[PDB]
């Protein structure tokens, strides 16, 4: 029963209110492939040592000759960590006289928009987790404003791969690209163990999924079978999966050994460039697909992970030296009764052991 | 770091670049040198007579081969000694040489070979 | 305007005491958010001493 319009005499009804929440993305986050781990001081080293290996060469008997091999090489490295601070007020002049939106004549109290800051204050730590786990996996810790913390390939060394499938041209070999991309973690992971190629995650954009699935040599293949899959690929559903953070169900497509993960998480910063997470640096031809591969957790075993995520403490009076946290979330009141005062910290850096693994995909010809 | 990689540097060379050496009660193949002015002396350096490194042109007279790490901040071995110490007779070395700017090998093998010092194969 | 009696009954008088940072002292605070009216100003005529 609030005021009607045109008149302050008679009265109208106030059925509810509609609200409009942002879709939130965290598909990377549930994968659960960034195990947590908690840091004391502000930067971690590591050791990387390695050897290599080398074919005889026939030295003949009575000059007795021989061969010798060289030693190992040890380095170290060091990683700097992204602090991130997010402050937020509350004050008695956007609590008294405003109304409480969906109410007819009740008044908004401290409760309510104290939990919704938080919860808003919450929902962006956690998209700006998910962010930086997307930039981790494509190789390059790149921040939201763009500035470099940690490029994985200049520090261990290494080149970036990326894979051309030209699904455009009818002729091309989708079976040949695959297998290059399954035998290059395999080659490449030189973790000492025998690797299974088959065992990684294809995530790809939409462009780039619509094309593979439209392809004529898949869909020829799939539509001359007589097995459950392929009716369901070609007639059916092809949302198996999912519990993305919008869609309750992501599209994937099973071609060889491998699955097609259509991700289609993008998030805004303050400036309003929108930053699509499955995308390369560089290419925005519209029509072309990326995607990017990188190994499953049970890939090279629970003992050898690649993927970490570390956490230090905040700079203040009593957490110093301490194990890092998640998320840290301080109450500070205003003097002469003024207001409340809000913090929230976190001191992360996703990245990756072995940034060879993560191989990038392409959908034109190179 | 602004430049997107920090590299803490690499493990310096091991001795282990002797393979054979005529072992003797006081060493026969060693020679120790005075460490000159502020020079980073490192395992498999060519030096000269004096103790400097050999360099583009002074092949030829090409002394021993370090074998030691000295640091010319501390005036130190990395074995906390006050010398550099060489391999100037007969010795198998591996082929594992840090040779300076513009100095070709052959002519700093070579000379090596004149006083009996061999080097072998590596893989 | 202060935290906690915002959209709260006003009173005749509003009397605060904040301690000073360091026990430097105690500051004092008097507020009053106050109006009179009457509701028939017709009632309220003014008279003089001195002819028209």
């Amino acid at each position: 029963l609030t005021n009607s319009e045109k008149s302050r005499f008679f009265l109208a009804d106030l059925t509810g209110e509609v609200q409009s929440i942002p879709n939130t993305y965290g598909y990377i986050s549930g994968l659960g492939l960034f195990r947590s781990a908690p840091q004391t001081q502000t930067t971690f080293l590591m050791d990387l040592t390695d050897w290599d290996i080398s074919l005889l060469d026939a030295v003949d008997r009575t000059s007795r000759k021989a061969e010798t091999s060289a030693p190992e090489r040890v380095r170290q490295i060091s990683f700097p960590m992204m602090y991130f601070k997010e402050v937020e007020s509350i004050t008695p002049d956007e609590i008294q006289g405003v109304r409480q939106p969906g109410t007819a004549n009740e008044l908004t109290t401290e409760a309510v928009v104290r939990a919704k800051k938080l919860m808003k204050i919450r929902t962006k730590f956690d998209i700006t987790r998910e962010f930086l786990f997307m930039q981790a996996l494509k190789g390059k810790v790149i921040d939201a404003n763009g500035v470099l913390y940690a490029d994985l390939y200049k520090q261990f060394d290494v080149t970036k791969k990326t894979i051309y499938f030209d699904l455009d041209n009818p002729n091309s070999d989708i079976d040949a690209h695959i297998e290059d991309l399954r035998m290059h973690m395999e080659d490449e992971a030189k973790t000492g163990t025998v690797i299974n190629g088959e065992e990684i995650h294809i995530v790809v954009d939409r462009t780039f999924f619509s094309k593979l699935i439209k392809h004529p040599k898949i869909r020829d293949a799939y539509l001359a079978q007589q097995t459950p899959l392929a009716w369901q690929q070609i007639t059916g559903s092809l949302r198996t999966g999912g519990t993305d953070g919008v869609q309750a169900h992501m599209n994937r497509f099973y071609y060889g050994g491998v699955v097609f993960v259509q991700y289609n998480g993008k998030f805004k910063d303050k400036r309003g460039k929108t930053h699509t997470l499955v995308s390369i640096d560089g290419v925005s031809d519209t029509n072309v697909g990326v995607g990017h591969a990188f190994p499953n957790v049970a890939m090279l075993g629970e003992a050898n992970n690649i993927f970490e995520v570390a956490y230090a403490p905040c700079p203040k009076m009593g957490y110093a030296n301490t194990l890092g946290q998640e998320l840290y979330v301080f109450e500070y009141e205003k003097d002469r009764d003024e207001g409340i005062d809000f913090e929230a910290h976190s001191y992360m850096l996703p990245y990756c052991t072995r940034p060879q693994l993560l191989v990038d995909v392409r959908s034109d010809a190179e | 770091a602004y430049q997107g990689f920090t590299k803490l540097g690499e493990r310096e060379p091991l001795n282990d670049i002797i393979l054979w050496e005529e072992i003797t009660p006081t060493g026969h193949s060693r020679k120790e040198y005075a460490p000159v002015a502020s020079t980073e002396y490192r395992v498999g350096e060519v030096l000269k007579a004096d103790g400097s490194k050999v360099a583009a042109g002074q092949e030829a007279q090409a002394d021993s081969v370090c074998i030691v790490n000295f640091y010319a901040d501390l005036q130190l071995s990395y074995h906390g000694q006050l010398k550099v110490v060489g391999i100037y007779r007969d010795a198998e070395l591996k082929d594992l040489l840090k040779l300076e700017s513009g100095v070709d090998a052959a002519a700093v093998k070579s000379a090596l070979k004149a006083k009996g010092i061999d080097f072998v194969p590596t893989g």
